[PDB]
DNA sequence: TCTTATAAATAGTT
DNA sequence: AACTATTTATAAGA
């Protein structure tokens, strides 16, 4: 949510 | 409860607030419930009005979330107006 | 239901997928009247036990889970522990 | 799938 | 915060 490596796998996924 | 309600917007802030905490609380009892008996992982992420974040997951929200990203096959998936459109079904 | 039962693993294969498939519906239908009583966006993701993907989103999933991930205060984080926990406080 | 007897959640009042 | 009468959900049956 905040931070981290999961944020940052998640919004990509939704971005691609 | 005492009286049917109608599924409408609660503009009172206060009886919205009342609805909104036992509401929640019974989303994620029921969450919980269906979990355990048919064995699965469960998350729920709710933005209230005011856009702050409330959030359960049976174990682990991170785990759900990158499963949820490797999933590619096409599945169930519901809104607000599949719901509306069930009810209307069941009479 | 006509008979009570005690929340643990269903073991019978059918009667577990009778009751995933009721039960869910009815996670559904109380997101939706939370989500339209209270002016709430809600994302539901559930996974079966053989891991099969089921989701549930009032309006639009993709800009829920893009507001998650925005998100940057603590905030209430809830587990099977912590309404576990709530129950053995409440009497009701 | 439905239905219906019963259990569980909740509205309105306190 | 509580209680409770009622609405709603659902377990076992059709």
């Amino acid at each position: 949510w905040g931070s981290g490596e999961v944020k940052l796998r998640l919004q990509e996924f939704l971005l691609s | 409860g005492r009286k049917k309600i109608q599924i409408q917007r609660i503009t009172d802030e206060r009886n919205r607030q009342v609805t909104f905490t036992k509401r929640k609380f019974g989303l994620m009892k029921k969450a919980y419930e269906l979990s355990v008996l048919c064995d699965c992982e469960i998350a729920l992420i709710i933005f209230n009005h005011s856009n702050k974040l409330f959030q359960y997951a049976s174990t682990d929200m991170d785990k759900v979330l990158l499963k949820y990203t490797e999933y590619n096959e096409p599945h169930e998936s519901r809104t607000n107006a599949d719901i509306i459109e069930t009810l209307r079904k069941k009479g």
